[PDB]
RNA sequence: UCGAGAGGA
DNA sequence: ACTGCTTATCGGTA
DNA sequence: TACCGATAAGCAGACGATCCTCTCGAT
């Protein structure tokens, strides 16, 4: 799934930047947008490809203000999630309702209805877990989830899988 | 004091872009208005605070743009567009020329 | 900028699409259902959810607007929708909607010439828009009858289908408001030879428009997405916010709507009893008599000046304000508002002829110097100047009125607490008085030429009045007698340089009008010239000296 | 249409800066020495930002470039330095 | 030769009262006119109805009649002309305008 | 604000398309042929969770030599730590997602050592599959034609049960130790 | 209307008048692509004045005793005598000058000499004179060589359109013509020394004077020109006293200006010359 | 090209366009007793082939219709009898330049 | 603010 | 204030 | 006689210095 993606990003700089160390402050104010953010479509932008050779070219300075509009043409690593796609996490979170899996820096929830019938929650056990035989869902535990739905909201892209399909469940 | 028709004409001959600018705009009108890059139209609703930018009807809320245009052009805008024309304020090239 | 910072990326427009509201995207666009024809009140205060603040542009000191608040100085308003009960035609597309009338035929929704006819793809040969379709009308206008079979001499004799149900287009004609169709037939059967009158009405005409063929857009000088020929007759008309028509702070509490609010009231009125008279007991000729009015009002609303025979008037006994009218050439929008605006940072006093005042020099008198501000950025450069300057304050020569902090805050000196303090920090705005040198443009209308409009360099003055050099009388054609004349401060460093690079007097000096320089020597200096430049008079020592000292460039030596 | 310009090598417009240009450089350098952009020239005791402009073109230490455009879009990117100052 | 006889005609009116205008001003009028095909009229009918685009047009008399005709078929305003750029209060690409100015990085370090 | 790369056409409103799926109906951003800077037609670049890691880790370790330049003028859990420190020098504590992203990379690698990763993507991208398919199949592991048949949808006829099988079996030869 | 027939109309970086649109109005700016401004009403020596004295102030003839240059004009003026070499480009100097007296003909009918040009060469020459102190006493330090090469060497620098296409090449050619046929009637060989007396430090300095000042005449990729033009024709309509032998009455004044606009079905005075 | 001295009937006139390559033209006794083209006003116009046209389009950087337009029933268009998309170089004597070249597109 | 009327270079 | 654009009667083409 | 362009006999929709300053009356 993480993808390699060439994207660009228009940064509009102000005249008193304007001197030697201009370069090194218009990559720094790349990686302080660009770097950590997530947008529905690209997905989370994890890191900033090579620090070296980003392109710079020209800034043009703006019509009434000495601003200039410098457009950066860069390449990173992205973390754009599909409904059907099939990712293995760990499980965070743990409740009544279902249970939270980190899959690199998104949250992917699984319902009760979502998992096997033939499984339930435990209550009455620190940390909370969910038990069948001789598997059992706590804190840790890494699970295999299918991606049944993708949820964009803010700049953090949230999903809402299954379990319960062969080859599915619990690794 | 009115900067008329005479005034902006003899700006244009003296080759002064930058003035001339500015005192139809910054001494004068300039508004700042959210459009839509899908349409062209007025039609966003700009949260500034909520950031809940979306332009109904185009479901957007990623390809808006802030743009600075005399309050008397967004005036002329809507007038045309309350006489069902459309005067779709397109940010991109598509033609050359 | 239209106040405080958006996340959003400014960007240039680069081009301005032309088109037609589809009904349909009106409906989404619009936040307003627009049920109720009353303005303000409940009936209690504040404006129903009818008409005004539904859900769009908000009115006196409240920023409610749509959730999204923001404030009458910034919400730019938002649309809403009116649903007609019967389609109506507009005014501008009238004679247009008639012409593709006269083109495409009736009953099956095709064109009547085809590519078969010669003439057609002679017609159809330029890819214009308006040129091809001028072609188009007159070659349509003529063979009254839809075809099926035509070609003769281009296939052995027989002829080969190519259209649809062959039957007769009839004569149109505007009677007022409506246009009306005279079909012939006649040929010893029915009506005996006197033709067939029919009422076409909008519903018809649409009808046939949502057939017309994708092609026979393109083939009449329509759009298949922005100028579809069925957005021409409205069934959905788009309702204009508050900023287009302000209702106007009338003291406490009473009202003084725009005539705009006062129009589309009267449209809803008209549409209100169309919508009982379709859906209660139908007296045929009752609801035509109230359709023929609504399509007169949503006429009137769009365009009130209207062909020959109609009049709308508001009561009393003057007429209503029409869109048309209000962006209608000669200082209404496009030539008043923005082709030519009223502008700030700008003085207009009697202009005073002076010897002692230099070619490029402009008299400021005190009045205007004090009150006319420059924002000077607050650098190394300046600071003790700028802080000594605030010092003065709004009253002093140097002084200024206002102090610009990092964040949006005007510092009006003339009050303030903090008027004495300020520390005066780097990249802040202080709106200073004009001072000498400060390059400024000055003008006197009529501007009819390149000059008449020139870069001055200030020289502030005492008596309200502004003094001019002699020489640059010429450029702007201005005798002293009793001529005023125009001042224009510029606020950026790169529009004053805009000036003093391009638009300064004595770089204007030679005219590229005529090849000559436009400046000379008149009056007392030209009379003077005469009287000292030659043999008879010559000036002895005590006179010689004062003469030599004048020169303000002399090299000292006798 | 697909990425334009003109190399550095044959080009057919004028190597004397047009006084539009001088104006426009003179004037923005000016606006940004103004907003506190980093001055290039060794300074005389100059207050106003104008008066360094029109030093930082005596000595030819902007650093702007000019995107002349041709009719069909087309440009040549010319640096100040390059641009004779005749006018 | 119509534009010739144009000029000649033109001219001969500056030079019947207060000599003179200079050539390359009526030339270039009178190039207006003619290089269209024929003799284009200076009216709201002649230069006015052009491939010029619509909001330019619209400022000079037929105003509305030229927005409905630029909405009806479908027109495009390129925004290359003065009078959309002033409408749209935009740097008009006119003389300080006529070209872009950007900073060199290459430039901005060997200056220091 | 970022939005570019692969930008235009937009004639109104238009249909969005279609869902995104696991039927390869991925994003009409990413296209199997999309663009590039220099402006070739340049495949999709897909990466599995062997692939990303140790191209973050690349890019990182290179950003350290380059940042400390302008100062002037390999083990499971020894593997966390190590990045960790890393992930304070690079960036700041305010990108809490790569964090994230490196934490799970680095503990859900099918490969570790970058000899192995290099075979892995001779090995797949060869096969001819879409490269989200090669990025599921490295990153996934599969015991059964049928297990990743299932898991990678996308695939059923496009490639034999048998051929498959003799992919995924190379694969567990190149798996690494942890 | 003026104004707003030619707003749009502007000088661009090609040296071409285009507009709006981008519809080429002229190819170059008033025909030879100078800025107004640096213009003066200079005479052209080459048209007006007989044959005979046509000949006589510019034709150098080493071959002949008494057309050629005396001794105490040129510092080699004895040894230039008879010079086959030499006269061969002093004749190629005087049939360019010949070609040039019957081209002006052509072009100016009336017989008027005094016409619009940029660089004043009646000054350059003046200023020459009293910048470098020259006395009609002592001979020139100047070769025959050097007055002719060094003025054909001019006229290649002097550029309106930068070119490498034979179009260009040619629009240069064409846009400078009238220029640089006045650059032979001023800085012919003969009239060089016959009446300026010219050494060859202030010849030097009036080729790259000549050069300069030429350089500097050229319009401005950006000037508005047309608004420009429509003001300047606007402008003095606007001081029109007299609205109309010649005739007796003709349409002149501001009403022939309305038909000249309008185009222009109206009677008035539709008076035609037969000669 | 075919003369006439009186008038041609519209149906002499129908069967003209048919028959191609080839160019049948039409001209009037009268039309042609005197040579326009003699004329002190008239320039030179010289028409331009495919080879010539397109060097002056891509050096002048011009799309065709940019390019300053000539009327097909102009006088001195018949004269050289060209047809759409032909163009000629129109040489006159500039009172400023010496002589000037213009193009003109024919319609 | 609308509309009329008046007044000026 | 100008010259225009849209439409009733009418001789001749084959 | 089935057609095909002639020159009239009529009608119509939009305009006309740029700025400036003052006063009086609603329906
Ligand atoms: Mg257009
Ligand atoms: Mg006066
Ligand atoms: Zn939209
Ligand atoms: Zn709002
Ligand atoms: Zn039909």
């Amino acid at each position: 799934m993480f993808f390699i993606k060439d994207l660009s990003l228009n940064i509009t700089l102000h005249p008193s930047f304007f001197g030697p160390r201009m370069k090194q402050y218009l990559k720094t104010k790349l990686l302080e947008e660009v770097e950590g953010s997530c947008t529905g479509k690209f997905g989370y932008i994890l890191c900033v490809l090579d620090y070296d050779n980003i392109d710079i070219q020209r800034g043009r300075i703006l019509p009434t203000d000495g601003s200039a509009e410098f457009n950066v043409k860069y390449r990173a690593v992205v973390f754009k999630p599909f409904k059907g796609e099939v990712v293995d996490g760990t499980v965070v979170s743990c409740s009544q309702h279902g249970f939270e899996v980190q899959v690199g820096p998104m949250k992917v929830f699984v319902t009760k209805h979502l998992m096997p019938q033939d499984l339930t929650f435990n209550a009455g056990s620190n940390p909370p877990s969910y038990q069948s035989s001789e598997d059992v869902i706590t804190i840790k535990s890494r699970i295999r989830v299918k991606i049944e739905g993708c949820i964009s909201q803010v700049s953090s892209i949230h999903a809402i899988g299954s379990i319960k399909e062969d080859y599915l469940g619990a690794i | 004091l009115r900067f008329g028709e005479m005034e902006r004409d003899c700006m244009i001959a003296h080759g002064a872009a930058s003035f001339l600018k500015e005192r139809l705009m910054e001494a004068s009108d300039a508004f700042r208005v959210h459009i839509c890059g899908i349409c062209g139209l007025m039609t966003v609703i700009a949260k500034l605070n909520h950031n809940q930018f979306e332009c109904k009807g185009c479901d957007n809320k990623i390809d808006i743009y802030q743009i600075h245009i005399p309050y008397a052009a967004k005036l002329l805008f809507q007038e045309l567009m309350a006489m069902n024309i459309t005067p779709r304020l397109y940010t991109d090239r598509s033609r050359d020329f | 900028v239209g106040q405080q910072y958006s996340s959003a990326p400014l960007r240039t427009v680069k081009e301005v699409q032309f088109g037609l509201f589809s009904p349909e995207e009106v409906r989404a666009i619009s936040v307003a259902k627009i049920r109720f024809p009353e303005t303000m009140d409940e009936q209690t205060r504040a404006k129903i959810g009818g008409l005004n603040d539904p859900r769009l542009g908000s009115i006196d000191r409240n920023l409610k607007c749509q959730t999204c608040q923001e404030g009458m100085n910034e919400c730019p308003g938002h649309f809403g929708h009116i649903d007609l009960a019967k389609p109506v035609f507009h005014v501008g597309f009238i004679a247009k909607i008639k012409k593709v009338c006269e083109c495409v035929c009736m009953h099956c929704g095709k064109l009547l010439l085809d590519e078969h006819n010669e003439l057609m793809r002679q017609a159809l040969a330029i890819k214009d828009s308006k040129k091809r379709f001028a072609a188009i009308w007159t070659l349509c206008k003529t063979k009254m009858v839809c075809e099926t079979d035509v070609p003769s001499e281009d296939d052995p004799t027989q002829l080969v289908s190519r259209g649809g149900c062959g039957n007769t287009q009839p004569t149109i004609r505007k009677d007022g408001l409506k246009l009306v169709g005279s079909w012939k037939k006649d040929r010893a059967t029915g009506d005996a030879d006197e033709p067939e009158l029919r009422v076409l009405s909008t519903e018809e005409i649409l009808n046939i428009f949502k057939h017309i063929s994708v092609k026979d857009f393109t083939s009449l000088g329509f759009n298949e997405v922005f100028s579809r020929p069925e957005w021409m007759i409205l069934t959905c008309l788009p309702v204009p916010p508050p900023p287009v028509r302000p209702s106007i702070s009338f003291n406490e509490s009473q009202r003084g709507e725009d005539d705009l609010t006062f129009k589309l009231a009267d449209i809803l009125k008209a549409n209100i009893s169309l919508e009982t008279l379709e859906h209660n007991g139908a007296p045929h000729h009752a609801i035509e008599e109230a359709e023929s009015l609504l399509q007169f009002h949503v006429a009137t609303y769009m365009d009130n000046d209207i062909a020959g025979q109609p009049q709308a008037l508001q009561k009393s006994g003057r007429p209503v304000k029409s869109i048309r009218a209000r962006l209608k050439g000669k200082e209404g929008r496009i030539r008043g508002n923005l082709m030519g605006k009223r502008v700030d940072f700008s003085a207009r006093t009697v202009i005073s002829g002076d010897p002692n005042l230099e070619l490029d020099q402009v008299g400021v008198p005190k009045s205007i110097a004090k009150t006319l501000t420059y924002p000077e950025v607050v650098t190394p450069y300046n600071i003790d100047r700028l802080t000594q300057l605030v010092r003065n304050g709004p009253n002093e020569h140097p002084g200024a009125k206002y102090v610009i902090r990092d964040s949006g805050d005007r510092i009006d000196l003339r009050y303030s607490k903090r008027a004495g303090d300020i520390q005066l920090q780097y990249g802040w705005k202080v709106e200073r008085h004009i001072m000498d040198n400060d390059p400024v443009l000055f003008n006197r209308q009529p501007s009819l030429h390149k000059m008449s409009m020139m870069a001055h360099r200030v020289k502030v003055i005492p008596y309200s009045t502004f003094r001019l050099n002699l020489s640059v009388t010429s450029p702007y054609n201005a005798d002293f007698d009793g001529d005023e004349m125009n001042l224009h401060v510029p606020q950026s460093e790169e529009t004053r340089a805009e000036l003093s690079q391009l638009c300064a007097v004595p770089l204007q000096i030679v005219s590229p009008q005529s090849n000559k320089p436009c400046m000379g020597i008149v009056q007392d200096t030209l009379c003077g010239i005469r009287k000292l430049t030659l043999r008879d008079t010559f000036i002895e020592l005590d006179q010689v000296l004062n003469m030599l000292y004048w020169v303000p460039d002399w090299d000292g030596v006798i | 249409l697909k990425e334009k310009a003109i190399p550095k090598d044959q080009r057919a417009t004028t190597p004397y800066m047009t006084k539009y240009e001088r104006a426009r450089i003179l004037g923005t350098r000016a606006l940004q020495i103004s907003m506190n952009a980093p001055v290039f020239v060794d300074l005389e005791g100059e207050t106003d930002p104008l008066r360094i402009a029109m030093k930082e073109l005596a000595e030819k230490k902007i650093p702007l470039v000019i995107r002349r455009y041709l009719p069909d879009g087309s440009f040549e990117d010319w640096s100040v330095e390059e641009l004779i100052v005749d006018l | 030769a119509g534009r010739a006889a144009l000029y000649k005609e033109v001219y001969n009116v500056i030079a019947s009262d207060g000599s003179y205008v200079n050539y390359r001003h009526m030339a270039l009028l009178v190039d207006v006119m003619t290089t269209q095909g024929g003799l284009t009229s200076v009216t709201r009918h002649g230069f006015n109805r052009s491939n010029t685009g619509a909001l330019m047009r619209c400022s000079f008399e037929e105003t509305v009649e030229i927005l409905f005709e630029a909405g009806a078929s479908a027109e495009l305003d390129d925004c290359r002309g003065v009078s959309e750029n002033v409408i749209l209060g935009q740097m008009a690409p006119i003389g300080t305008g006529a070209f872009d100015v950007m900073i060199d990085e290459e430039s901005l370090v060997k200056y220091m | 604000s970022t939005s570019t790369f692969q930008t235009r056409r937009r004639r109104l409103k238009k249909v969005e398309e279609e869902e995104n799926a696991a039927t390869l109906q991925l994003g009409q951003e990413f296209q199997l042929k999309q663009i590039n800077h220099q402006g070739e037609e340049e495949e999709l670049i897909a990466l599995n969770l062997s692939e990303a890691r140790l191209v973050i880790k690349e890019a990182l370790v290179e950003r350290r030599r380059a940042f400390k330049r302008s100062q002037k003028k390999e083990t499971r859990e020894k593997e966390l730590e190590s990045i960790d420190v890393l992930l304070e020098q690079t960036t700041g504590g305010n990108n809490k997602d790569l964090k994230n992203t490196m934490q799970y990379l680095t503990n859900f690698s099918r490969f570790r050592d970058q000899e192995t990763v290099g075979a892995v993507i001779q090995l797949l991208k060869s096969t001819g599959l879409h490269p989200f398919e090669v990025a599921q199949l490295g990153s996934l592991a599969c015991d059964t034609a049928d297990e990743a048949k299932t898991l990678i949808p996308s695939l059923n006829n496009k490639i034999s049960d048998d051929e498959l099988e003799r992919i995924l079996k190379e694969l567990s030869n190149l798996e690494t130790l942890y | 209307r003026l104004v707003k027939a030619l707003e749009d109309i502007m000088v661009h970086y090609d040296n071409t008048t285009r507009n709006s649109l981008g519809n080429v109005i002229q190819f170059i700016y008033g025909e030879d692509g100078m800025d107004a401004a640096h213009i003066e009403k200079q005479s052209l020596d080459t048209i007006g004045g007989s044959d005979a004295a046509f000949e006589k102030r510019y034709r150098v003839d080493l071959l002949n005793t008494d057309h050629t240059l005396d001794p105490s004009l040129l510092e080699s003026g004895s040894e230039i005598l008879g010079d086959l070499k030499l006269q061969v480009l002093l004749d190629e100097e005087y049939k360019q000058l010949v070609k040039d007296r019957k081209f002006l003909r052509e072009v100016f009918v009336d017989g008027e000499a005094n016409w619009p040009l940029p660089v004043n060469i009646r000054r350059i020459i003046q200023n020459a004179q009293q910048t470098f102190h020259i006395d009609h006493t002592k001979p020139s330090d100047l070769t025959i060589k050097d007055i002719v090469l060094g003025v054909k060497d001019l006229q290649e620098n002097l550029l309106v359109l930068r070119g490498k296409n034979e179009i260009i090449q040619n629009a240069q050619r064409d846009a400078v013509t009238l220029f640089c046929c006045l650059l032979r009637s001023r800085l012919a060989t003969r009239r060089v020394l016959q009446e300026y007396r010219l050494t060859k430090q202030a010849f030097d300095w009036v080729l790259s004077n000549i050069e300069a000042q030429f350089l500097r005449s050229v319009v401005h990729p950006g000037e508005m020109v047309g608004v420009l033009a429509a003001q300047s024709i606007g402008e003095p309509a606007t001081q029109m006293t007299l609205n109309t032998v010649a005739s007796k009455k003709v349409t002149s004044g501001v009403p022939r200006l309305k038909e000249i606009l309008n185009v222009a079905k109206n009677m008035k005075t539709p008076s035609l010359t037969v000669y | 090209i075919f003369v006439y001295q009186n008038n041609i009937t519209p149906s002499a006139m129908k069967l003209v366009p048919s028959i191609p390559p080839a160019t049948i033209e039409t001209f009037n006794e009268a039309a042609l007793v005197v040579n326009i083209t003699h004329h002190e006003l008239v320039p030179k116009h010289i028409r331009l082939s495919s080879d010539e046209k397109r060097e002056l389009l891509k050096r002048y950087r011009l799309k065709e219709s940019q390019l300053p337009r000539i009327q097909r029933a102009d006088p001195v268009a018949l004269y050289l009898g060209l047809k759409r998309g032909e163009v000629v170089k129109i040489i006159r004597k500039s009172e400023t330049s010496g002589r000037y070249a213009s193009y003109r597109i024919c319609m």
